[PDB]
C-alpha cells in the first residue's frame, strides 16, 4: 500500500512516495532538450547567431 | 500459445527470481531494456519468447511477471538498477512496513490489504494470455511474508482459476544452518495451505546448495548470487520443452500426471548435472551416461535428504543439447542394474524421460562451464519423509513451553490454530509411510 | 583514529608497494569472495568460446 | 553485492548475434 | 516509510544524544549547515528515516530534547553540528529535578510534561508512517530517570501497537557518583518493564575497561565514552537505512529477541575494537570478528556472559561478505561453547548482513545478546537498596512530595520477582 | 578396448610413478601438456573428444609435500586436477595411523575416483599399484586400499610392485614392525606382488653404468624400464603376445605362493656399450646372473619354479629357443623337480624407448625377466629375525597401540610370515 | 599446513627467541619490517608454518613473549627485528619471579597464567591444521622453570594429541652462575618428563668449549651461543618448510627416536663448523660431515657420548646430494663404531634429505641423539640437590609459598628412577 500525495514531499532522491514518476518526467524535461538541440530551433543559438 | 505467469512474493522468491530473469532474457536475445537487438527483420521464430514474454505491439517485450513484497528495499533494487526499462512500473507491487518473520502479520494484518491489488494485477495478465499454461511461484517458507502472503495467494488463486496447475519452487530451512530462530513455527504453518492449494512442489533448501558449490564447483565463499544461478538453470531446463522442438516433447500438463501416485503425495526434490567449473570442465569429455550418474549421486541433491534411505516412486530426466535416443536408453538399464538404488514394488516402469535440442545458455561473469549436454531431475521418493519429521521435532521442543507464542497471538491468530498444524504434518507422515510398505 | 581507518577527513591511508612475486602467490593461493579460485592451468593458448564435449 | 553482481554484469554485447535452434555407370 | 523520532532526557542521555547525531550526520554527508554533501547516492536514499525537509532544501533531524535545566541545553546547541536541531524543539524547565525521582515524576515533571507532548504528538502525525520511539537516558539522575520514564507511559498509552527502544545506562557500584541512584534506579526498573518494548543496559564500569584495556588509550573522557555507544546506537538501525542481503528492521529484532512478555533486557557491544599502535597487524575477516565479537571483556555491560547462558543471540554484519562463511561461523561457535547457550531452543543465534560498513571500516559487527547474566546487576542493586531502605535514609525527600512508603515497597517486590521467574529458565531443564 | 588403472600410493610410488608417467609421455610421443602433435596409447591414456589425452592414473598421499610438487612441475597440466588426493597429517611412519585412525576419512574418495575411473574403461584388464612397504601411509594405505578393492571388484587381477627394506641399508629404525603387518595383508588380497629391493639397484647402477653417486632419480628410472617393457606387449604388435591375465596362469603355482622378483638386461652406460655387438645370446645369459637381480637375494641359493621372460627389439624366435637350451644345460641354475618346461617366453617389436637427460644407453634387444624362485624365502627369515629381536623387549609398541591398534595383532602377523616360510621349505622339497 | 606456534619465556628463552626469529627471518628473506624483498619462489610455499598475513602484504610471527619483570621485553623491542612482534603478545607482571621456583610456579604465575593462556589459545584456535608447540627456557631459574612447565603442563592437559617441543638450557657445575639451581632443576625436570614430547638438552659449558676450541674464536658471547642454538633449531624443522628427497616431521623423529615413553630427552649438535682462518682449507664432503658430526667434542650437551651406547640417532641433511652416499656413511660409521651402539635394536640411525642448504653454505648437518650417557647431567645434578637438602639450607624459602618438603622428596625420588630406568638399558643385553 504505498500512498503517494503524502504531505510534505522530499526531491525525486529520496524514495518517499510517487519518485518514479516525477524522476521519469524530469528525464522527459531533458529528453525534450536533446531533440530541440538535434535541430537547430534553439532559442540560445539564435540569440549568438544575432 | 503457451503461457506461464511467475509470482515472487516474499525476498527469497524475488532474488531468486532476480537471477532467473537475467537467464530468459540471455536465452532468447533480448536486451534488459526489452527491445530486440535487431530491429524487426525476417530472422525471428515466434511462440518462441510468447511463453516468458509478451508483445508490446512495436518493439520491446514485457516478461509475465509480478514482484509482490510488504517491505520496499528489495523492490526498489530492481526499480532503480538497469532492470528499470523492462518491468511493467504498476507489476512491483511494494508495501510499507514489513511483516518481520510473522506469520499473522502477513496472513491476517497487512496481507489482508495487499491480496486485492494482486489479484487485480493476476486477472490483467491472464486476460492478455491465451493458452496459460499454468502459474509458478517462489518464495522461502521459514519468513513472514514468504509464508503469510504466499499461502494466501494459494487459496485465492485455487478459487478463482480452480484447474490451473501451480508449481511451487519453496525453500525449506536446512537441519541445522539457518538464519531465523523462529522460523520452525511459520514453516509448519505455512506447510498446510500449500499441502492442500499445490500440485507440485520442489524442495530447495540452501544447505545442500552450499555443498555442491564447495565440491563441484570449487567455490568456498559463495553468496547469494552464486546460488540463485543454480536454480535459474533447473527452471531453465524444466521450461525449455515449452518454446524449443526436440525428440520426445514434454509439456507441463505432463509433469504432474506422471510424478503424483495419490494427491497428498507431491513433494519431490531436484537434481542438476553437470555442475562444473570452466578450470577442470575442460578435461573431461562429459559423457552422457557419466553425467546421468552424477544425477543420482545423493550428494549431489539439492535438497538435504539421503535418497538411500528411502525408496524411489518415480523419477523425471530431462536432457537437452545434443543427446542420442539411444544412449540414454543405455544408461537407463545400467540404473536399474545398480543395487543401491531401489525402486518401489508397485512401480515396475518410473522413468520418463525429455530431450531437448537447445543447449544450456551461459552467463557472462558467472561461474559454470557451458557445455553441449544437462540433465535435470524432479524425482519423488520416500526418503523426503524425514525432512518433515526433523521439522516437526523442532517444533515440539519449542511450542512444549509456548515460546515466542505471544507474538503470534496478539496479531489476531487463535491460539488452537498450532495444533491443527501438528496433526496435518503428522498425518502426512503416515501416508509416506503407508505408501512406502510393500505387498 | 581508532574507530576511523579510513576517512581522516583528508587524509586516504596509503597505496603500498611490494614485490610482484608475493603478489602472484597471493593470487594463486588467495579464497577470493565469488568466482572459485585459480587451479593452476592458464595456459592462455586455449581458445575462448571453444566449449569441449 | 546486488549492484556489483546483477546490475552491471551484462553488457551491450552478448545480444548481438543470437541463434537458437529453428523448427554407377560401369558397363 | 517506517521512520522513528528520537527523544533524549537528561544531562546524560544529551549528551549520548549530542555524539549520536554527529555519527550519523558524517555517515549520510551532512554538513553542520544543513546541507547535503555526501559522494554517493545511496546516502540519500533512505534519509527521510531520521531528517525532515524543509524550506530552501536543508535537513533538520526529528529530535526532542526535553530536560529541567537550560544549562546542559546550552551546552549542546554550542557544540558542533548544534545547528542541525530546531529551536522550536528545545523545550525544558526551569527549578532542577535535584535527583529526586518524586520531582522528575510527580511535582516538576508532570506540570512541564503537556507541552513536549505537543511538539512530540506533532511529530508523530507529520510522518509518512511511524515505525516506533527511541529514547536515551540514564536511571541515576533525577530528570532522566523519572521525567524519562513518565514520557514512556504517555506515549505508550497512545501509541499502543509502535515499538518502544531505550539505550539506559544504569548505575554500577565500582564508578558510583550519587548517593541515592539505588533509589530512583529501582522505582524506574518498575516502570520500565511494564512499556518498553526493547531496552539495552550500558555500564560506566564497562566502558572505561574497554578503553583503557582494548584501546590501550591512557585518558579516556567522557566524550571518547560517549562516541562507543553512538556507533553501537547506529549499528542497530544500519539495515533500516541501506540495502543488504538480509534485509531486518527493528520488529524483527523484537521477535527474534524476546521469547517471554518481561523478558525484554539487553546488553550490546561493537566490533572491531583495535589500538592505533595495533591496527597494522590484526586481519579484519569474518573468522576475526566473531572472536572478538563473544568475548566477555567487549561488553558494554558489567555483566559476565559466561555466569548464565544464552537465551537469543543477534548479529548484524556490514560489509560484502559471504554468506555461508557467516553462517558456518555461528554454527561452530554455538557447538564448541554448548555450555552457554540454552538448550530447549535450537540455533538460537540471528545473522543479518548490511552491504555498507561504517565510513573508514572496512568490516563491523554489532552484537545484541540476551543472556541470563544480566540477573547480577538488578540483585547488587536490589541490595544497595534494601540496606538504605530499611533505616529509611533520605527517605523523607521522597515522601514529602506525596509519594508513600507503599509504592517502594511494590517497587522492590516487582523487582525482586523479575529476577526469579529471570533466574529460573537459567535451571530451567527440556 | 583393453585398459590397465594404475595406483600410486604413499612418496616412494609417487616419486616411481613421475618417471614411469614421464616415460610413457615420450614413448607414446604426448607433449607434457597432454596435446599430441601432428590408437595404441589407449592402454594406458584417454581421449577428451578433442586434443589432450587424460592418464589413467590416481595420485594417494597424506603429505601435501610430493603432491604439490606436481601441481606445480611441468606435468602440471597432464593429470586430472581432483584426483591428485592429498591430506593433512602424515602418517609418521605409524602403520596404525594409515589403517585406522587417518586413512578411514580419505580412503572413501579414493574408492570413487577409482569407480568413476573404472565406468568409463571396458576391457579393464588389471591393477598396477606402487607403494613403499617400509612406511606408514604406503602399508597403511595399501592394506587398505586392496582390502576394499577386494570385495569391490571380485576377480579383476591385481599387480602390486613393492619395495621391501634392503638387508643392511635402510632409513627407518621401525620399519621391521611394519613390514610384517603389510605383508600379511597383501598375501591375500594382491596376484602378483614384485621385489624391489633399494640395496641391490644401487650395486646395479654401479657395476653397469658407471656412476659413483646414484640417487632416487636414477633407480626410478630403471623401475619404469621394467614397467614399460612388461606392458609394451599389450600396446604393441610382436610376434607372440602375452596379457595380464597370461601372467598369473604361468609363474603361480599355488595361490600362496606368487611373491616373486624382477630382473633386467642389458643394463649398460653408452661409452661402452658400443664396443660390444649386444647379441641376444648373452643378454639372456646375464639375466640369469645372480649380481644382476633388482632384489638382494641370492638364485643360487634355491631352486626355480618358472621363470617369464619379455623379448623387445627384433630378436628371431629361433635365436631365442637356442639360448634357452644353453640355460636349461647349465648346471648351476637348477630347476624343480615337478617342473620340466619352465619358460614362458614372449616377443615384441618396438625397441626400447631412451630418455634424454638419463644414463641409460640404447640397444637393439633387451630382456625383462621376471622368475619364481624358492630363494624368496630369506628375505623372509632375516626381516623376521629383527622383529623378533625389537618385540622380545618391544620396543615402539606403545607408538602402535595408542592408534587404535589391538595388542594381540602384532602376533597374527608373526605367525603367517612361518606359515608362508614352512609352506616355501616344504614346497622346494623334491618327491 | 601442519603450522607450530612457538612460546618463549625468561630472559634466557626471550634471548633465544630474539635471535631464532632473526634467523628464520634472513632464510625466508623478510626485512625487520615483515616485508618480503627474497628473490626465490620456493621461499613462499611454506612460509605459513611461522608467519601469519596481516593487511598490506606483511607477515608477523606468531611467536607470544613472556616474562615477571619487563626489563628483556623493553630491551628487545628496541632492538634489530624487533617491531616484527605483535605488541598484543607481550605478556609481563611488575613484580618477578626472583629466581623462586615456588614464585614462579605457585603465588605468581598462577595469577598472570590467564592471560597467556588466552593468547596461546587463540593463536592456536586461528591456525587451519596444528602441528605442535615449541618452547625456549631454562631450568636453572624462577620465572623460566616455573612457569614455562606450568604452561607445558596446561597446554597439555588442553591439547593431548599435539606434539611439544622444548629446548631447555640445563645448569652445568662447572660455570654455575645462581646458588639455588639444583632445587628448581629438580622441581622443574619432574614436571617436564611427565608432559614434553621432545626436550633437547644444552650446557654454557658445552657452548664455551665449542666456541674456544671449534671455532677458536677469541671473545664470544652471548649472541654467538644463541647463533648456534638458533642454527640447530633452524636445522632440525628445515624438512617442514622444504622439498627434499625423504620428507620428515617432528612425529616422525618422534616416533623414530623414543622406543620408551619416559625416554625422550635427546642431544644435539650441529654441523660444519669450522675456524674462519681454515674456512678456505677445508674440504666439504658427507664423510668430512658424518666424521664431525659423530666428533663428541661437537656435543652441545657436557655429557660425553663415549661414555654410553647410543640408543636411536637422526641426521637430517641439507643441500644436494646423493642418498647412496649418506646411506654408506651411516652404515660405515655403525659398523665401525658398533660398541657404542646397543645390540638388541637393528639399524638405529634415520636419514633425511632436503634440498635446500642454508645461505652461503653448500652442505650442512643436524645431527640428534636419544644416548645413554645423559644421566651424568641428572646424577651431578640430583648430588648437588642432595647435598644442599639434608641440611635444608634455602628451604623455607621455598616452603614459605605452598610448598612442603614431600613434593622435594618425590622430585627427588622421581629423578633417581629416571636415572635407574635410563641407565638399565645400557646393562640390558638379548
Ligand atoms: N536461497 C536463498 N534463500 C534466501 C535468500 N534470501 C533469503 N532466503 C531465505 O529466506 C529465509 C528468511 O526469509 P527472508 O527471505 O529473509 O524474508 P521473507 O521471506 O521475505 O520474510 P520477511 O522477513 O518477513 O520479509 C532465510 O532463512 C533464508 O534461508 C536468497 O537470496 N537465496
Ligand atoms: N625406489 C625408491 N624408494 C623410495 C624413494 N623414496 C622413498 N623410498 C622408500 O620409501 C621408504 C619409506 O617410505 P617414505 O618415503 O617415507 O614414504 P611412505 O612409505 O609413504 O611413508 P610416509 O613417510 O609416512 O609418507 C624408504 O625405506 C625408501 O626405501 C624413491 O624415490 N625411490
Ligand atoms: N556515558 C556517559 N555517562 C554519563 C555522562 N554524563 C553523566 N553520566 C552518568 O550519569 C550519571 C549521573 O546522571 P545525571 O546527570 O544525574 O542524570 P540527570 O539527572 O538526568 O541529568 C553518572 O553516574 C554518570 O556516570 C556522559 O557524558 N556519558
Ligand atoms: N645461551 C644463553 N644463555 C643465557 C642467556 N642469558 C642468560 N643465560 C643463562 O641463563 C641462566 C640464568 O637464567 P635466569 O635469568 O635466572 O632465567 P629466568 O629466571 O627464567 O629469567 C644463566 O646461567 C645463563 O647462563 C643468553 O642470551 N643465551
Ligand atoms: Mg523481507
Ligand atoms: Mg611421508
Amino acid at each position: 500500500m504505498h500512498n503517494y500525495n503524502v504531505d510534505r514531499k522530499y526531491q525525486y532522491n529520496c524514495r518517499i512516495g510517487n519518485w518514479s514518476e516525477e524522476w521519469e518526467l524530469d528525464e522527459y524535461k531533458m529528453k525534450e532538450y536533446l531533440k530541440n538541440k538535434e535541430k537547430q530551433k534553439l532559442v540560445s543559438t539564435d540569440k549568438e547567431d544575432r | 500459445m503457451r503461457e506461464v505467469i511467475s509470482i515472487h512474493v516474499g525476498q527469497g522468491g524475488i532474488q531468486v527470481g532476480n537471477a532467473c530473469w537475467e537467464l530468459f532474457c540471455l536465452e532468447h536475445g533480448i536486451q534488459p531494456d526489452g527491445q530486440m537487438p535487431s530491429d524487426r527483420t525476417i530472422g525471428g521464430g515466434d511462440d518462441a519468447f510468447n511463453t516468458f514474454f509478451s508483445e508490446t505491439g512495436a518493439g520491446k517485450h514485457v516478461p509475465r511477471a509480478v514482484f509482490l513484497d510488504l517491505e520496499p528495499t528489495v523492490i526498489d533494487e530492481v526499480r532503480t538498477g538497469t532492470y528499470r526499462q523492462l518491468f511493467h512500473p504498476e507489476q512491483l507491487i511494494s508495501g510499507k512496513e514489513d511483516a518481520a518473520n510473522n506469520f499473522a502479520r502477513g496472513h491476517y494484518t497487512i496481507g489482508k490489504e495487499i491480496v486485492d491489488l494482486c489479484l487485480d494485477r493476476i486477472r490483467k495478465l491472464a486476460d492478455n494470455c491465451t493458452g496459460l499454461q499454468g502459474f509458478l511461484v517462489f518464495n522461502s517458507v521459514g519468513g513472514g511474508t514468504g509464508s503469510g502472503l504466499g499461502s494466501l495467494l494459494l487459496e485465492r488463486l485455487s478459487v478463482d482459476y480452480g484447474k490451473k496447475s501451480k508449481l511451487g519452487f519453496t525453500i525449506y530451512p536446512s537441519p541445522q544452518v539457518s538464519t531465523a530462530v523462529v522460523e520452525p513455527y511459520n514453516s509448519i504453518l505455512s506447510t498446510h495451505s500449500l499441502l492442500e492449494h499445490t500440485d507440485v512442489a520442489v524442495m530447495l533448501d540452501n544447505e545442500a546448495i552450499y555443498d555442491i558449490c564447495r565440491r563441484n564447483l570449487d567455490i568456498e565463499r559463495p553468496t547469494y548470487t552464486n546460488l540463485n544461478r543454480l536454480i535459474a538453470q533447473v527452471i531453465s531446463s524444466l521450461t525449455a520443452s515449452l518454446r524449443f522442438d526436440g525428440a520426445l516433447n514434454v509439456d507441463i500438463t505432463e509433469f504432474q500426471t506422471n510424478l503424483v501416485p495419490y494427491p497428498r503425495i507431491h513433494f519431490m526434490l531436484s537434481s542438476y548435472a553437470p555442475i562444473i567449473s570452466a578450470e577442470k570442465a575442460y578435461h573431461e569429455q562429459l559423457s552422457v551416461a557419466e553425467i546421468t550418474n552424477s544425477a543420482f549421486e545423493p550428494a549431489n541433491m539439492m535438497a538435504k535428504c539421503d535418497p538411500r534411505h528411502g525408496k524411489y516412486m518415480a523419477c523425471s530426466m530431462m536432457y537437452r543439447g545434443d543427446v542420442v535416443p539411444k544412449d540414454v536408453n543405455a544408461s537407463i538399464a545400467t540404473i536399474k542394474t545398480k543395487r543401491t538404488i531401489q525402486f518401489v514394488d508397485w512401480c515396475p516402469t518410473g522413468f520418463k524421460v525429455g530431450i531437448n535440442y537447445q543447449p544450456p545458455t551461459v552467463v557472462p561473469g558467472g561461474d559454470l562451464a557451458k557445455v553441449m549436454r544437462a540433465v535435470c531431475m524432479i524425482s519423488n521418493s520416500t526418503a523426503i519423509a524425514e525432512v518433515f519429521s526433523r521439522l516437526d521435532h523442532k517444533f515440539d521442543l519449542m511450542y512444549a513451553k509456548r515460546a515466542f507464542v505471544h507474538w503470534y497471538v496478539g496479531e489476531g491468530m487463535e491460539e488452537g490454530e498450532f495444533s491443527e498444524a501438528r496433526e496435518d504434518l503428522a498425518a502426512l507422515e503416515k501416508d509416506y509411510e503407508e505408501v512406502g510398505i510393500e505387498t | 583514529y581508532c574507530l576511523n581507518q579510513e576517512a581522516l577527513q583528508d587524509q586516504f591511508p596509503k597505496t603500498t608497494i611490494v614485490q610482484k612475486k608475493q603478489e602472484d602467490f597471493r593470487n594463486f593461493k588467495e579464497d577470493h569472495l565469488g568466482l572459485p579460485k585459480n587451479l593452476g592451468q592458464t595456459n592462455a593458448k586455449n581458445n575462448p568460446d571453444m566449449v569441449f564435449g | 553485492v546486488y549492484k556489483v553482481d546483477v546490475s552491471n554484469a551484462v553488457q551491450p554485447k552478448d545480444y548481438q548475434n543470437h541463434t537458437h535452434v529453428k523448427k554407377p555407370n560401369n558397363e | 516509510m517506517r521512520e522513528i523520532v528520537h527523544i533524549q532526557g537528561g544531562q546524560c542521555g544529551n549528551q549520548i544524544g549530542a555524539k549520536f547525531w554527529e555519527v550519523i550526520s558524517d555517515e549520510h554527508g551532512i554538513d553542520p549547515t544543513g546541507t547535503y554533501h555526501g559522494d554517493s547516492d545511496l546516502q540519500l536514499e533512505r534519509i527521510n528515516v531520521y531528517y525532515n525537509e524543509a524550506t530552501g532544501g536543508r535537513y533538520v533531524p526529528r529530535a526532542i530534547l526535553m530536560d529541567l535545566e537550560p544549562g546542559t541545553m546550552d551546552s549542546v546547541r554550542a557544540g558542533p553540528f548544534g545547528q542541525l536541531f530546531r529551536p522550536d524543539n528545545f523545550v525544558f524547565g526551569q527549578t532542577g529535578a535535584g535527583n529526586n525521582w518524586a520531582k522528575g515524576h510527580y511535582t516538576e515533571g508532570a506540570e512541564l510534561i503537556d507541552s513536549v507532548l505537543d511538539v512530540v504528538r506533532k511529530e508523530a502525525e507529520g510522518c509518512d508512517c511511524l515505525q516506533g520511539f527511541q529514547i536515551t537516558h540514564s536511571l541515576g539522575g533525577g530528570t532522566g530517570s523519572g521525567m524519562g520514564t513518565l514520557l514512556i507511559s504517555k506515549v505508550r498509552e497512545e501509541y499502543p501497537d509502535r515499538i518502544m527502544e531505550t539505550f539506559s545506562v544504569v548505575p554500577s557500584p565500582k564508578v558510583s557518583d550519587t548517593v541515592v541512584e539505588p533509589y530512583n534506579a529501582t522505582l524506574s526498573v518498575h516502570q520500565l518493564v511494564e512499556n518498553a518494548d526493547e531496552c539495552m543496559v550500558i555500564d560506566n564500569e564497562a566502558l572505561y575497561d574497554i578503553c583503557f584495556r582494548t584501546l590501550k588509550l591512557t585518558t579516556p573522557t567522557y566524550g571518547d565514552l560517549n562516541h562507543l555507544v553512538s556507533a553501537a546506537m547506529s549499528g542497530v538501525t544500519c539495515c533500516l537505512r541501506f540495502p543488504g542481503q538480509l534485509n531486518s528492521d527493528l520488529r524483527k529484532l523484537a521477535v527474534n529477541l524476546i521469547p517471554f512478555p518481561r523478558l525484554h533486557f539487553f546488553m550490546i557491544g561493537f566490533a572491531p575494537l583495535t589500538s592505533r599502535g595495533s591496527q597494522q597487524y590484526r586481519a579484519l575477516t569474518v573468522p576475526e570478528l566473531t572472536q572478538q565479537m563473544f568475548d566477555a571483556k567487549n561488553m558494554m555491560c558489567a555483566a559476565d556472559p559466561r555466569h548464565g547462558r544464552y537465551l537469543t543471540a543477534s548479529a548484524l554484519f556490514r560489509g560484502r561478505m559471504s554468506t555461508k562463511e557467516v553462517d558456518e561461523q555461528m554454527l561452530n561457535v554455538q557447538n564448541k561453547n554448548s555450555s552457554y547457550f540454552v538448550e530447549w531452543i535450537p540455533n538460537n543465534i540471528k545473522s543479518s548482513i548490511c552491504d555498507i560498513p561504517p565510513k573508514g571500516l572496512k568490516m563491523a559487527v554489532t552484537f545484541v545478546g540476551n543472556s541470563t547474566a544480566i540477573q547480577e546487576m538488578f540483585k547488587r542493586v536490589a541490595e544497595q537498596f534494601t540496606a538504605m531502605f530499611r533505616r529509611k535514609a533520605f527517605l523523607h525527600w521522597y515522601t514529602g512530595e506525596g509519594m508513600d512508603e507503599m509504592e517502594f515497597t511494590e517497587a522492590e517486590s516487582n523487582m525482586n520477582d523479575l529476577v526469579s521467574e529471570y533466574q529460573q529458565y537459567q535451571d530451567a531443564t527440556a
